[PDB]
RNA sequence: AUU
């Protein structure tokens, strides 16, 4: 019955992001309650589904031959929900490869299966889409600090390989967070923390950065960011809904066939990053995509 | 010699053995085209949409594709499924054919021999 | 986290 009911899901409000909280444990109202979802739909399915229908709000760059990247797409039912609900949700032609520790069925163009720090890419990205845990985070045996592992990996990734204008849909826990990665959302022309309605009853949220600027705008403490991350989370219940996953009729992402350009560092002036913080440029190469997974040989 | 894995999957249901599990079922309008195989799903009122690489036996099964190149029509694709058989969209998938002129499966959509 |  809550406005935010209709929503696709909730983000962080401004305020809270300006606080200076100390990390505190979460404490959700209605920890692990299940969401009623449509007939035979996964939960997954609904939530990509939410975290699409919420990025249709932003201003993603959308240039024709878009290059999306999904990291931990793979699951312990052996199939690709999340890859299934992007391939639905982008341009026909987009390029989509996505990547798991562990083998899976896939609709991505092109799947790497390794440990994502083996994983390597000649050509920058337009939108990277992280659903990655480590199982081990589950294990809390001692006080909630950064956690390195795929994140270190995700942050290099991000520097080195996404594309001015890019965007970023990274998720979080209370206890799967990394301090550099919420420094690094201070890069992009806004940021936030979104967490969908169907799953509002986990610590859950994804880090979203959009329109890469390839620079601080803003300095961000990322042990600050997570501690005011989780007291809202803690004052702020949000009521399990599915409402958003009955209108499907405008759920495509609009081509709107965003302009990529090469430009060398130094010919990013201000009237170059005026656009990217616009959605209205992709600056990088548009050379053939070439990737790997490196392996390790042994007896 | 080769596993014939269409046959055996038909004689595991004939045996009254479970459907494959976890075909990935989208969220669509259900005002959509109707047709068999499309780029995004095209459920009609009638139908499901499921993502194609999990309604494959071969790519379910991590067996090889029957014909030369190995080439897969599902993978990459929505499959439409009538909802009173979207219970085992591998044996419906297997188990039918799309007409090569409207594009419909036989005998579920397809009204060329009217 | 894969309800
Ligand atoms: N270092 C790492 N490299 C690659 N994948 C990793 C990883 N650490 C965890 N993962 C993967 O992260 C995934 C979390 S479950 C992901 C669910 C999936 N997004 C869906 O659509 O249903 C697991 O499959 C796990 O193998
Ligand atoms: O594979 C068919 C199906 O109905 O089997 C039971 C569940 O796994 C559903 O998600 C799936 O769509
Ligand atoms: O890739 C999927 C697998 O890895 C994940 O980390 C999960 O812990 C496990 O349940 C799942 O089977
Ligand atoms: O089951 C709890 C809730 O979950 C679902 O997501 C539905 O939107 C809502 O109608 C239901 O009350
Ligand atoms: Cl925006
Ligand atoms: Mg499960
Ligand atoms: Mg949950
Ligand atoms: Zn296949
Ligand atoms: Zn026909």
């Amino acid at each position: 019955n809550s406005s935010q009911a209709w929503q696709p899901g909730v983000a962080m409000p401004n305020l809270y992001k300006m606080q200076r909280m100390l990390l505190e444990k979460c404490d959700l109202q209605n920890y692990g309650d299940s969401a009623t979802l449509p007939k035979g739909i996964m939960m997954n399915v609904a939530k990509y589904t939410q975290l699409c229908q919420y990025l249709n709000t932003l201003t993603l760059a959308v240039p024709y031959n878009m290059r999306v990247i999904h990291f931990g797409a793979g699951s312990d039912k052996g199939v690709a929900p999340g890859t299934a609900v992007l391939r639905q949700w982008l341009p026909t032609g987009t390029l989509l490869v996505d990547s798991d520790l562990n083998d899976f069925v896939s609709d991505a163009d092109s799947t790497l299966i390794g440990d994502c720090a083996t994983v390597h890419t000649a050509n920058k990205w337009d939108l990277i889409i992280s659903d990655m845990y480590d199982p081990k985070t589950k294990n809390v045996t001692k006080e909630n600090d950064s956690k390195e592992g795929f994140f270190t990996y995700i942050c290099g990734f991000i520097q080195q390989k996404l594309a001015l204008g890019g965007s970023v849909a990274i998720k979080i826990t209370e206890h799967s967070w990394n301090a550099d990665l919420y420094k690094l959302m201070g890069h992009f022309a806004w940021w936030t923390a979104f967490v969908t309605n169907v799953n509002a009853s986990s610590s859950e949220a994804f880090l979203i950065g959009c329109n890469y600027l390839g620079k601080p705008r803003e300095q961000i403490d990322g042990y600050v960011m997570h501690a005011n991350y989780i007291f809202w989370r803690n004052t702020n219940p949000i009521q399990l809904s599915s409402y958003s996953l009955f209108d499907m009729s405008k759920f495509p992402l609009k081509l709107r066939g965003t302009a990529v350009m090469s430009l060398k560092e130094g010919q990013i002036n201000d009237m170059i990053l005026s656009l990217l913080s616009k959605g209205r440029l992709i600056i990088r190469e548009n050379n053939r995509v070439v990737i790997s997974s490196d392996v390790l040989v042994n007896n | 010699f080769a596993v014939d894995a269409a046959k055996a999957y038909k004689d595991y249901l004939a045996s009254g053995g479970q459907p494959i599990t976890n075909c990935v079922k989208m969220l669509c309008t259900h005002t959509g085209t109707g047709q068999a195989i499309t780029v995004t799903p095209e459920a009609n009122m009638d139908q499901e949409s499921f993502g194609g690489a999990s309604c494959c036996l071969y790519c379910r099964c991590h067996i090889d594709h029957p014909n030369p190149k190995g080439f897969c029509d599902l993978k990459g694709k929505y499959v439409q499924i009538p909802t009173t058989c979207a219970n085992d969209p591998v044996g419906f998938t297997l188990k039918n054919t799309v007409c090569t002129v409207c594009g419909m499966w036989k005998g579920y959509g397809c009204s060329c021999d009217q």
